[PDB]
């Protein structure tokens, strides 16, 4: 397991706002919209996300960079769909 | 855009008076009669109490009637009895109406302390009371005739006063009365004249009372309140599911007795009806009126009338009011407790094999705790067909099912709890270790924070459910992430006592032994030398080691050498990693270093190595105390070989002392004083002569004939070593015990002369006897104050959070070492440890800056500046934090469980009260009590003064009472006159000056003054000063901060002095007056600032202050809070813990702050 | 003074009313009699209250009501 | 003094300040107060050292 | 003992053992101080009202627990919805102001 979470409290500071942000991404994990960032050893969800906090894979700051990406891709799709709803008018 | 209608997630919440149209809003149809059930087909009776027209269906999508039982007829009222068809519990939450004939006053303000109807009225309760009984007429709207508006008649006074004045009169009397009374009050006018009113004479006795008015006025115009309001014409039904009439066993029923309550309102109501309708005299109707006022009264709150009694049962039936109020408090439910799912408990146990990240728990217990997890994980993988199967397999407790759970254990921590939780650690996660057996595995490291024995204790367990509660009991409530005391920085994890045996029996040198002087290449066979039983674990022996210094740029330095040592430190040092020195396990290894050691490994290697040290250190502790074979016989307590000679002599004393007294030489008192001082004496003696006896007297061989060291003997070892037992049990055990005293408190003058080795006889134990349950009885109280102690601080700070990082000020208080009267009773190291330099400190020499303003100074900051020889250093305090509505993290300090500077969102004031109540058992003016008073700001019962002002002073006028000191200052007016009590010998120079602050007399000073006279940095420092005192004296370790962010909350309030915004002596918050003055100081009136004065609220007090009226009902007079809030219309904003903890939202600190803040940001916003 | 318990309030607001002689209950009767009987008479002068009466009873012999819904017996 | 601060005058007058202190805001009567205090401790029926 | 999920109390919905099915462990005021010290918001969200008083929260939680999914829906516990009734059952108005 993750005995100390020490190190993951050393890459972003507060000591709490890592637990939300290890929260966050291992919610992307268990309800599964994403994959691991690092070999998973059957740590669940929890210990994964810390260990990727540990790696400084993941932090508030990359994530949110990463929605905003996808938001824009689901844009991409839609583009056309929406598109046709001019219909508004 | 439309901001919303229907269900969002609301903000804060409103409180106010209720309409007759307000109430008739909530309601859904009016109850009309007393009836709740059909009395064989249970039905409820339209329409009724019990009414499913009214609130709703019985049974969950069914019409009453039986016509419309489908799932698809929803929203269809059935023609028949209109009843829509909808969830029952609906009927838990439809409200209802009953229009009562005659108007009736709420009682809850009527009878309110300060009368509501009453002063808003300007009308004293008597009278008011007297009106409603129809006992007297009073006058409304008077106008020009002989008659004040409020004026109250009586029968013949009426009847002549309308003989007279016909029209342009007016009075009436009951309810009906009082409501025209506050229907025609106009709050405008009354406001106007009352102005000028105070305006005009110049009184104190009047404009005090006049201004308090007025502002009263004006605030409850600005509510919503209108005054007819406190009058109940509608009174509202609670929803049915809510004061249940269930059914039981043997067919039997039972209900609320707000059934009982409100079937006799509706009866008396309906009678009055009727009464009415059948034109009545008027002493019925009015006897009809009182009783139903009466009625309403014992239904709102009952007991400020007759208390009336429920059905055949003496015991008074409870009302709305004590629903709200529940019992045992002070207790909200959210408060006193609630039942929670996923949880259990069991009798504990060791378990020594466990790292100290993990916890046995019982194989059925992680089962049943598990279930639903268990399930899902089953059915995922597909050994279950679905959910039903998956329980059965469970049930069956199938072989498969066991590996599954090995799986949902792995990563997901449990909590567990004891019954005293005290501090913060008394909650502590775990890694769940399936486990044979009944009983929970603790480890023994934590046995110290639980206060948890091993003889019976019991311990809860918790399952963290959701995601963010596993990941938050992993990095926040895991056992490993909290190693040091939240009070002090010292290590709570240290070893307990069979270790500390162990690794002391294994350090320690006797004078000779096998193996003794030899030469050996390292630790690894100085091992295999004793192992193999060569080499005694013991002996003076020179071998080559190699230590290991950080003390490079982060960087390890390596060196080895010749260290003269024993096999057993040598054996030891195996275990202790990399970059500590060898002179850590060269001494003996008393409980008190094998601390140090860990706390040094701590701040030199991070948290890790301290980990797993701490691990190791148990584990061989416990193998080496096993091999050592420690024991306790019979003889191993030694007597004295000169204590019945002690005895003898000072026997010897008493009886020279006896002779003087029958030769009247000395008195009785003075001779009872002798007596009592020689055998205290004797006493002394031998305890120091059984303490040489046992701690030197091995006297032992080597080479030559003789040496003496240190004794082997056990229970020294134990006492020594801090494993147990201490030499005050050990003098009990083999020197005499004691001095009883009797019931009275009056110490006998002849002591125990015998111990517990030997046999006490009859009277000695008799005599011991009260002493024994004087100290159960004291400490099972001295639990309950502590408990007490510790709620008050709770109540005071809560909500105080860490909020902003850096305010930013060079404020602090100057820390020096404590310096009392002897030397150092505290060095400067642990006052100024862990702290924040307010500014950049000097070398002896200057423009030399060492530490540079504010930088946490952490031990090697602290070490360099006792390198040089500094004695003072102003340091940042959480009481001088320009910051408002909490503390900034960068002046409260670092500490924490981490070494690190404390974190933006923690809430210091939870644990700081926390911190200072743990230990409050262990306490013995003076003594916990002193706690109290200190905290309190209690006046002392014959205090001191202190000159009002600098200057000479001298007495004047005579012996009244008090013969006045008359201050003269050298440049200033002398009109300070104190008048100070001649009966009291005074101190103060009559030719002298004296400083403000000064001595006028002697005797302990009321903290008040201290704060007045002297100042806010001088207060702070007594209180510290002197709760440390109280402490400190007792062994116990408390860092200044937790007292100092307690004394902040105490001087929270400030009472103005000048003007040009608020209100002259208006006490108020500093954080409110403050912020204004500063804002005031610019813009506004170019500078129109108010001055205050700051005040000492003691605790208790200050605890009363608060904005959230959610908050205030918990802890105080929850019947008094919801009107005195509710006439004000005060709207709660929530903000606060109490009150979020209360609506069950997340709290507004720890991980909820990143919620709260980004919410409370968003509001007030775009 | 008052002890408030309405039942105080009450027993001592009776407690005034003084109790009726033999004779003065006839007196009171009489009054009664006098009372009612004017209302009666005065109802007995309204030829509405009369043409009303007849309407009804053509009413009531006309199957639209009955006999116990209009006199309460007569005299008889 | 106790006298001087005495209230009442003869045995009657005693005895209507007690019945008026055992059972308040009610109208005293010569019978009850007569009644009360005998019945309290001096009563066969309600007093009892044994 | 243990308990997961078991009977619960008609007046106020609370854990309530009656089958010698246990009624869960009392968390306490000073439990709640020990999760308010630590800065575990959630934690204690998820013990007074998922857990406890939520009559939708423990079953909504309790579908997610087996689907696999840790997170919770927490609404209002019941034992204050009930407190705004006895409240307004008086001739006092407590409204939830807002947005
Ligand atoms: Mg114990
Ligand atoms: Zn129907
Ligand atoms: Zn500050």
């Amino acid at each position: 397991a993750r005995v100390t979470v020490q190190d993951a409290v050393e890459k972003i500071g507060n000591r709490f706002d890592l637990v939300l942000v290890a929260a966050r991404r291992a919610r992307q994990m268990q309800v599964g919209g994403k994959d691991p960032l690092v070999p998973e050893e059957n740590d669940k969800t929890t210990v994964i996300a810390l260990r990727e906090i540990e790696e400084g894979l993941i932090n508030n700051q990359i994530l949110d960079v990463r929605e905003r990406q996808e938001q824009q891709e689901q844009e991409a799709a839609e583009l056309q769909a929406v598109t046709a709803i001019a219909e508004g008018r | 855009l439309k901001a919303q209608t229907k269900t969002e997630e609301f903000d804060a919440i409103k409180i106010a008076l209720a309409s007759p149209d307000m109430i008739r809003s909530w309601s859904f149809g009016e109850v009309k009669k007393p009836e709740t059930i059909n009395y064989r087909t249970f039905k409820p009776e339209r329409d009724g109490l019990f009414c499913a027209r009214i609130f709703g269906p019985v049974k969950d999508y069914e019409c009453l009637c039986g016509k419309y039982k489908r799932l698809k007829h929803r929203g269809v009222i059935c023609e028949k009895c209109g009843v829509e068809v909808t969830q029952t519990k609906v009927r838990r939450e439809r409200m209802g109406h009953i229009e009562l004939a005659s108007p009736t006053a709420h009682i809850w303000f009527l009878k309110s302390l300060p009368s509501r109807i009453g002063l808003l009225l300007d009308m004293p309760l008597r009278d008011i009371e007297r009106v409603l009984y129809f006992e007297s007429y009073v006058v409304i709207e008077g106008g020009m005739t002989n008659l004040e508006r409020q004026q109250i008649l009586t029968e013949e006074q009426y009847l002549d006063a309308l003989e007279e004045f016909g029209d342009e009169f007016d009075a009436k009397m009951g309810a009906e009365a009082i409501q025209a009374l506050l229907k025609s009050m106009d709050l405008e006018q009354e406001c106007e004249q009352l102005r000028e009113e105070l305006n005009e004479t110049n009184s104190e006795t009047k404009r005090k009372k006049l201004t308090k008015r007025i502002k009263l006025l004006e605030a409850f115009v600005q509510s919503g309140n209108k005054p007819e309001w406190m009058i109940l014409t509608v009174l509202p039904v609670l929803p049915p599911d809510l004061r249940p009439l269930v059914p039981l066993d043997g067919g039997r029923f039972a209900t609320s007795d707000l059934n009982d309550l409100y079937r006799r309102v509706i009866n008396r109501n309906n009678r009055l009806k009727r009464l009415l309708d059948l034109a009545a005299p008027d002493i019925i109707v009015r006897n009809e009126k009182r009783m139903l006022q009466e009625a309403v009264d014992a239904l709102l709150d009952n007991g400020r009338r007759g208390r009336a009694i429920t059905g055949s049962n003496k015991r008074p039936l409870k009302s709305l009011a004590d629903m709200i109020k529940g019992k045992q408090g002070r207790f909200r439910q959210n408060l006193l407790g609630k039942r929670v799912d996923y949880s259990g408990r069991s009798v504990i146990t060791v378990g020594p094999y466990l790292r100290l990240h993990q916890c046995g728990l019982p194989k059925k217990m992680a089962l049943e705790l598990f279930k639903p997890f268990i399930y899902g994980k089953l059915e995922l993988r597909g050994l279950a067909t679905t959910i039903k199967a998956a329980k059965k397999m469970v049930e069956r407790e199938e072989a498969v099912v066991w590996d599954i759970l090995d799986e949902v254990i792995r990563e997901h921590p449990v909590l567990l709890n004891r019954a005293p939780t005290l501090h913060r650690l008394g909650i502590q996660a775990f890694e769940p270790v399936l486990i044979e057996g009944k009983a929970i595995q603790l480890h023994p490291l934590v046995c110290a924070a639980y206060n948890a024995d091993f003889d019976g204790d019991q311990m809860a367990v918790h399952v963290p459910l959701t995601l963010e509660a596993q990941l938050e009991a992993r990095a926040l409530m895991m056992s490993t992430n909290n190693i040091l005391s939240p009070a002090n920085g010292e290590p709570i994890i240290v070893p307990s006592q069979d270790v500390v045996l162990g690794l002391y029996y294994m350090t320690r040198d006797c004078v000779n032994a096998k193996g003794e002087g030899m030469v050996l290449t390292g630790p690894k066979e100085a091992e295999r030398l004793y192992r193999s039983g060569l080499a005694s674990l013991h002996a003076r022996v020179k071998v080559r080691i190699t230590e290991y210094e950080k003390d490079a740029n982060g960087e390890l330095v390596a060196k080895t050498s010749l260290k003269d040592t024993t096999v057993g430190r040598a054996i030891l040092w195996m275990i202790v990693p990399k970059g500590l020195p060898y002179s850590i396990v060269n001494q003996a290894l008393g409980k008190k270093a094998i601390s140090k050691m860990l706390n040094t490994c701590y701040r030199i290697l991070g948290l890790k190595p301290t980990v797993i040290f701490a691990d190791q250190i148990m584990y061989t502790g416990f193998a080496y105390a096993a091999r050592s074979g420690a024991s306790v016989g019979i003889d191993d307590m030694v007597i004295p070989e000169k204590k019945h000679e002690i005895i003898s002599e000072a026997e010897a004393e008493v009886a020279e002392i006896q002779e003087q007294f029958q030769s009247g030489l000395v008195t009785a008192g003075e001779r009872y004083n002798k007596v009592i001082d020689i055998w205290a004496a004797a006493n002394d003696r031998v305890s120091k002569a059984m303490m040489d006896n046992l701690q030197t007297e091995t006297v032992i061989n080597r080479d030559g004939q003789e040496e003496k060291q240190v004794s082997f003997n056990s229970i020294y070892m134990m006492a020594d070593s801090g494993a147990r037992g201490s030499a005050a049990q050990i003098r009990q055990l083999a020197g005499m015990r004691g001095l009883m005293a009797k019931p009275d408190g009056s110490i006998i003058e002849t002591p125990i002369t015998a111990n517990f080795r030997e046999g006490l006889n009859v009277l000695q134990y008799f005599i011991s006897t009260h002493g024994a349950r004087k100290g159960l009885a004291d400490t099972a109280l001295k639990t309950a104050n502590s408990g007490y102690l510790t709620r008050r601080l709770v109540d005071v700070a809560q909500d105080l959070v860490v909020t902003e990082d850096d305010c930013g000020t060079h404020e602090g208080i100057m820390m020096t070492p404590v310096i009392e009267g002897g030397d150092v009773k505290e060095p400067l190291r642990d006052r100024v440890l862990g702290r924040v330099t307010a500014e950049d400190v000097l070398k002896p020499g200057t423009a030399d800056i060492l530490v540079p303003r504010n930088t946490l100074l952490h031990e090697q900051w602290c070490d360099l500046l006792e390198e040089n020889s500094v004695d003072a250093v102003k340091v940042r305090s959480v009481v001088s934090c320009d910051t408002d509505f909490g503390v900034c993290a960068h002046c409260y300090g670092r500490d924490l469980a981490r070494g690190h500077i404390i974190n933006k969102g923690e809430a210091i004031g939870v644990i700081a009260a926390q911190s200072i109540g743990e230990p409050g058992t262990q306490l013995t003016t003076g003594g916990l009590p002193r706690v109290a008073d200190l905290f309190e700001a209690r006046r002392p019962k014959e205090p001191a003064i202190l000159a009002e002002i600098s200057g000479i002073v001298s007495f004047g006028k005579e012996t009244k009472g008090k013969r006045r000191l008359v201050i003269t200052p050298v440049d200033g007016s002398d009109p300070y006159e104190e008048m100070i009590p001649k009966w009291r010998q005074l101190n103060v120079f009559e030719g002298e000056r004296v400083e403000r602050g000064d001595v006028i007399s002697d005797g302990p000073e009321a903290p008040h003054d201290i704060l007045r006279l002297r100042g806010v940095h001088a207060v702070t420092r007594y209180i510290v000063n002197e709760v440390q005192d109280v402490y400190r004296l007792q062994g116990v370790k408390i860092n200044d901060k937790h007292i100092e962010v307690i004394v902040r909350q105490m001087l929270r309030k400030a009472t103005i002095v000048n003007a040009g915004s608020s209100d002259f002596l208006e006490g108020e918050q500093v954080e409110y007056s403050r912020v204004k003055i500063a804002n005031r100081e610019l813009e506004a009136n170019g500078k129109v600032g108010a001055t205050y004065s700051r005040d000492l609220l003691g605790i208790t007090k200050a605890s009363l202050a608060t904005e959230s009226f959610i908050s205030a009902a918990s802890f105080q007079e929850t019947t008094r809070v919801l009107t005195e809030a509710a006439v004000a219309g005060k709207r709660d904003e929530l903000r606060g813990l109490k009150e979020n903890v209360i609506v069950g939202r997340l709290i507004p600190a720890g991980t909820g702050y990143a919620y709260h803040q980004d919410r409370m940001r968003r509001r007030a916003a775009g | 003074g008052r002890t408030t318990d309405p039942v105080r309030m009450y027993m001592r607001e009776m407690g005034t009313v003084e109790l009726l002689t033999r004779e003065g209950e006839i007196d009171i009767a009489k009054r009664i009699e006098d009372g009612i009987n004017q209302v009666q008479c005065s109802v007995a002068e309204y030829p509405e209250a009369i043409t009303y009466l007849l309407e009804q009873y053509d009413r009531v012999e006309a199957e639209e009501a009955r006999l116990s819904d209009l006199i309460t017996g007569f005299v008889d | 003094e106790t006298l001087r601060v005495d209230p009442t005058n003869d045995r009657l007058s005693a005895l209507v300040e007690i019945y008026r202190m055992m059972r308040p805001g009610e109208p005293p009567t010569r019978e009850a107060a007569e009644s009360l205090f005998e019945n309290l401790f001096f009563s066969e029926d309600r007093y009892d050292l044994s | 003992h243990a308990r997961s999920t078991g009977s619960y109390s008609l007046v106020t919905q609370q854990p309530l053992g009656g089958k010698a099915q246990f009624g869960g462990q009392r968390f306490g005021e000073m439990e709640v101080w020990a999760l308010e010290a630590y800065g575990a918001a959630y934690t204690l969200q998820e013990m007074l009202t998922v857990k406890s008083d939520d009559v939708n929260g423990r079953t909504k939680m309790y579908k997610n627990i087996v689907d696999g999914n840790h997170q919770m829906e927490p609404g209002m516990p019941e034992s204050f919805n009930v407190l705004l009734k006895e409240i307004r059952s008086l001739g006092i108005n407590i409204e939830l102001e807002d947005e």
